[PDB]
This record gives C-alpha cells, sequence and structure tokens, in this order.
C-alpha cells in the first residue's frame, strides 16, 4: 500500500506505494506516517 | 530435498562486461570478456535486498536442523539455543551488507 | 519635548537627525539635505510613542 | 511566578519589532515597478496614454500583493473585450491592471484604457502596436515615456500600503534608498529608543539573542501556506481575524 | 533468575538511559508551542529476540 | 488526579498559544504559518532546522 500517504483535497488517502524511510524533514510536509492511517488494509489486519 | 538445499548455495550477482578494459584496449583472453562480480549495488534501499537472501536460506536451515533435531529427540533448550544462534547470524549480516 | 535625549537638533530650526538616512555615494559633506527627512521621522516617531 | 514570566516576555517583544515597524510603514509603498506610456492622439504628455509594463515585471512586484489583499485574478483581455468587461475587472480587483492574452484590442476599449488609466500587462514589448486597433494611427513602436510607478500609486489600504498625503511627501524627500541603508536606519532608532525591561525582560533578550537582521519587512503579512511550499491566500474561517 | 537474564539485560539496557530529570522537562513538552521540529533520540535496535 | 489538573492549567498560560493535538493521528498537522514578504523570502515558523 505504501510507507507515506497524502491528503487529497476530496478528502481521500492517497497512498504512495513507495518504500521509503520517514526523516523529519518530511513532518513540515504533506506525507504522513502509514502506521497511523487507522485504514484497515485486506490480510494485513494484525499489524493495523 | 537435497536438490532443494543445493538451491541455496546459488550466486547473488550478475555478468559485467570489461566496458573499461576494452575501450582501453587491454589483453583479454576471449571474445565477450565478462567477469562476475558477487552483488548489485543496493542504494536507496530499505529493506537490503542481498541480506534478505540470507534471510531465506536461514529460514530453509532452521528447517533442516529441526527435523534433525527432533528425529534424535534432544532437548527444548539445545534446540532453542540452535536457532537463536542462526538468527544471530542474521542480525549481524544486516550490519555488514550494507 | 524633543531635547538632546531623542537626537533631534532644533538649533537651526528644523528638525536634524544625524546618522539615519544618509545617501551613499556622494561626496562626504553632502549628507546634511537628508538630515531634515530625517529628521521629520523622528518628529513622527516621537509623537507616535 | 508565572504571570509575572508571561508579561515580561510578552512585553520585551511587543517593542522589540517596534523600529522594524516604523520605517517600514513609512516605505510601505515605497516599492515601483517600470511602466512605459504609449501616447495614442496628436499633442499628448509624457504620461497621458495607455499605461503598459511587462509580464516579468507584474509577476514579481504586482501579482504577489494580490494575493495578499484577496481578490479574484485579473481577467485575460483578448481583443474582443468591451469597455463594460473591463471595469467588471476593476470592480473586481480594486487596481485597474489587466492582462493580455492575444487577438487585437479595438479602438473601443482603447478609449477606455486612455481615461481610467488601466496598467495593461504585456509578455513582452515586441512589436507592441500591432497589437492594438490603432485607428486613429498615431501611436508608434518608439513613442513613450519609460518613467516609474510606485505600488502606493495603484493600491490603497487602510493597513496595508500606507499612502496618505504626509507619506507621500516623505518618500519624494528621501534620497536613493537600499537595503543596507533601510537597515542602518532600523539600527538607528534602536539606538535612540534604549526600551524599558524589568529584571526577567533582560534575561530573555540575552537569551535569543541576537540576530534580527536577516527577515525583510517590506509588505509582511501572516499567511499560511500549504505542505506543498505555496503561500495561500487568506481565508475568513480558518485564521484568525488579527491576521488578515 | 538466570533464564530472564535476556530479558533484563534489556530492560536495563533501555531503562538506565533516559536522563532524570528531563522527566520534569518532558512534562513541559506535552502543552508547549513548536518553533523547532522536534525528533527522536536514535533508538539502534534489531528486534531479534 | 493530579497530573490532568496541572495540564488543564497549563493550557491556559499566556505563551503556550497554539493548539497542540486533536485527537486523532491520522491526520492532525500543525498549521504552518509564514511571514510573507513581496520583497523577499518567506520565513516560516514551524522550520526543521
Amino acid at each position: 500500500r505504501g510507507a507515506t500517504y497524502t491528503i487529497n483535497a476530496a478528502g481521500e488517502f492517497e497512498f504512495s506505494g513507495r518504500n521509503e524511510k520517514w526523516d523529519q524533514s518530511l513532518y513540515l510536509s504533506e506525507h504522513f506516517p502509514a502506521l497511523f492511517s487507522d485504514v484497515p488494509l485486506a490480510g494485513a489486519n494484525t499489524i493495523i | 530435498t537435497i536438490i532443494a538445499i543445493m538451491r541455496l548455495f546459488t550466486p547473488q550477482g550478475f555478468l559485467r562486461t570489461d566496458d573499461l578494459a576494452i575501450a582501453a584496449n587491454f589483453p583479454r583472453a576471449s571474445r565477450n570478456p565478462q567477469t562476475y562480480i558477487p552483488y548489485t549495488n543496493q542504494r536507496g534501499t530499505v529493506t537490503n535486498e542481498f541480506a534478505s537472501r540470507f534471510r531465506t536460506i536461514v529460514a530453509t536451515l532452521a528447517n533442516v536442523v529441526n527435523e534433525r533435531a527432533v528425529q534424535d529427540d534432544m532437548q527444548k533448550a539445545t534446540r532453542s539455543c540452535t536457532k537463536q544462534w542462526l538468527r544471530h547470524l542474521e542480525t549481524q549480516f544486516d550490519n555488514i551488507a550494507v | 519635548f524633543f531635547d538632546t535625549a531623542t537626537g533631534i537638533d532644533l538649533t537651526k530650526g528644523i528638525p536634524l537627525v544625524q546618522d539615519l538616512l544618509v545617501p551613499i555615494g556622494v561626496t562626504a559633506g553632502a549628507e546634511q539635505s537628508a538630515e531634515y527627512v530625517s529628521g521629520l521621522l523622528m518628529v513622527l516617531f516621537k509623537v507616535m510613542t | 511566578t508565572t504571570l509575572s514570566q508571561s508579561l515580561s516576555v510578552a512585553q520585551v517583544l511587543s517593542k522589540l519589532t517596534l523600529p522594524d515597524a516604523f520605517i517600514n510603514m513609512i516605505l510601505s509603498g515605497g516599492d515601483s515597478v517600470v511602466m512605459r506610456t504609449y501616447q495614442t492622439e496628436a499633442d499628448d504628455d509624457l504620461d497621458e496614454g495607455i499605461r503598459m509594463t511587462t509580464y516579468d515585471q507584474y509577476l514579481s512586484h504586482i501579482r504577489e500583493r494580490l494575493h495578499i489583499t484577496n481578490v479574484p485574478d485579473p481577467i485575460y483581455i483578448t481583443g474582443a473585450s468591451t469597455p463594460d468587461q473591463i471595469a467588471a475587472s476593476v470592480q473586481a480587483t480594486h487596481v485597474a491592471v489587466v492582462l493580455y492574452q492575444s487577438g487585437v484590442i479595438n479602438g473601443s476599449a482603447s478609449t477606455y484604457l486612455r481615461e481610467n488609466e488601466v496598467l495593461v500587462v504585456m509578455p513582452d514589448y515586441y512589436d507592441v502596436v500591432s497589437r492594438f486597433a490603432n485607428a486613429n494611427l498615431q501611436m508608434n513602436n518608439n513613442r513613450y515615456h519609460e518613467s516609474v510607478l510606485e505600488i502606493a500609486d495603484i493600491f490603497d489600504q487602510a493597513d496595508f500600503i500606507q499612502t496618505s498625503d504626509a507619506v507621500r511627501q516623505l518618500r519624494a524627500l528621501m534620497p536613493t534608498l537600499s537595503t543596507s541603508q533601510i537597515r542602518h536606519a532600523i539600527e538607528r532608532i534602536a539606538q535612540i529608543t534604549d526600551v524599558d525591561s524589568t529584571d526577567y525582560g533582560k534575561l530573555t533578550l540575552r537569551f535569543l539573542g541576537t540576530l534580527t537582521r536577516s527577515l525583510k519587512m517590506q509588505n509582511a503579512q501572516i499567511r499560511r501556506i500549504r505542505p506543498d511550499g505555496t503561500v495561500l491566500r487568506y481565508d475568513d474561517q480558518i485564521d484568525i481575524e488579527a491576521f488578515r | 533468575n538466570q533464564s530472564a537474564a535476556r530479558l533484563v539485560s534489556a530492560v536495563k539496557a533501555r531503562a538506565s538511559e533516559a536522563d532524570i530529570s528531563s522527566i520534569h522537562l518532558a512534562i513541559a513538552r506535552e502543552v508547549s508551542p513548536m518553533f523547532n521540529v522536534h525528533e527522536l533520540k536514535k533508538i539502534a535496535e534489531s528486534f531479534e529476540d | 488526579d493530579h497530573l490532568s489538573v496541572v495540564y488543564a492549567t497549563m493550557s491556559n498560560f499566556m505563551l503556550n498559544f497554539t493548539n497542540n493535538f486533536s485527537g486523532n493521528h491520522a491526520t492532525f498537522k500543525p498549521d504552518q504559518y509564514v511571514i510573507t514578504s513581496p520583497e523577499g523570502s518567506y520565513k516560516p515558523i514551524i522550520e526543521r532546522q
């Protein structure tokens, strides 16, 4: 699904689909941490 | 099973031509001078794709040493200290595969 | 009121401040005409404060 | 113990940008663009005519100040534009600025652009007379007066650009300024008026404590930005009223 | 206890650093403004055992 | 019982003037105000430096 996700202006979660390490320079930007999305995904319900 | 364990000795490399040696017009003893570099450069990756090969080798070797252990009903403690060591080679391989 | 504490020199009739808006790139004695303009600022600044 | 430590910070920094604020209130309209004035008929002045500036000049000075004053974008006059439509852009965007796109602007709108002094923004000074329907045939490619146009001459707000009759005189008496002379003017008023401070107030100013002269304060406002990195316009429903 | 020596070497090992009284400081971080972006003290772990 | 009433009164102080959290980790970001200027570069408030 992705390691970062952005907020679409209509309100949907646009997951990036890339495996990247987080840095705190991305804290000011539009990307979020994907573990804290609280969005259930099929098959990975234990990580959620 | 014997063929399956011999699929763990396979190399994890690529086949690079001698691009800087042919253009330098150096002596070579073949038609296409190609050497075998053991592992690809791994820039920008979170999970290292060469260290993850050793994850899947030990996961097969921890099933070979488990079936050999329970065939001779050895201790739970003497088997657990083997598999703790087999994943201590997991951790020490991640430090150097970078 | 516009005493020597605020750097306004009312001796010559007009307010004069020495080193507030000096013009650059001129002869070293040609900055006196810009003192009246800086003098009107510190009069405006003192009424405002 | 915490009230007197909170007041003595809010007292100090309220007067710390006090000489920062005074000079930039006087010079809030000191910025200027380079316009041209193409004369249109026989025996005109240097300033009577169509007032025109470039898109590269528009994008720096004028466009960044229309996204602050929260107006729509000015319209693209395309040659088929009636002078009612240009009046719909002066009444929407409170400055008389219109953008050019293409076409040949007719002489009906050319009489409108002369009387109301509407600033026409061109993308280039490349064959300028051919873009107008020169029916009177007095407008020439080499007939203009490239003069400056200050920002206070085209804008007027109560709390954004100080442009009254008094400050209009003082910028005419000031010499040719710079970003090194305005920085000298702030360091001189800070030398004259040494501010008051309590026992806790001096402890904060020697803690921060020296760098002030980095940020420009010309028409400085408080706005939000996107996480992209672009400055958003003001919104009546998201920001507090004190930031408008 | 001997069998929990693998556990107590990771609790003490974590426990030993965090400073006191940074505990007093932190509580002030749960309601201060943020002007510099905070960042995590580097916890280099392996998640082996 | 005793930490919570300290957070309820430290959040009413004068200089703690920003909202800090809004319940959900999934959407909250601090509002990034800047000091914009048409004659210079904007300087952000919340800025990792």
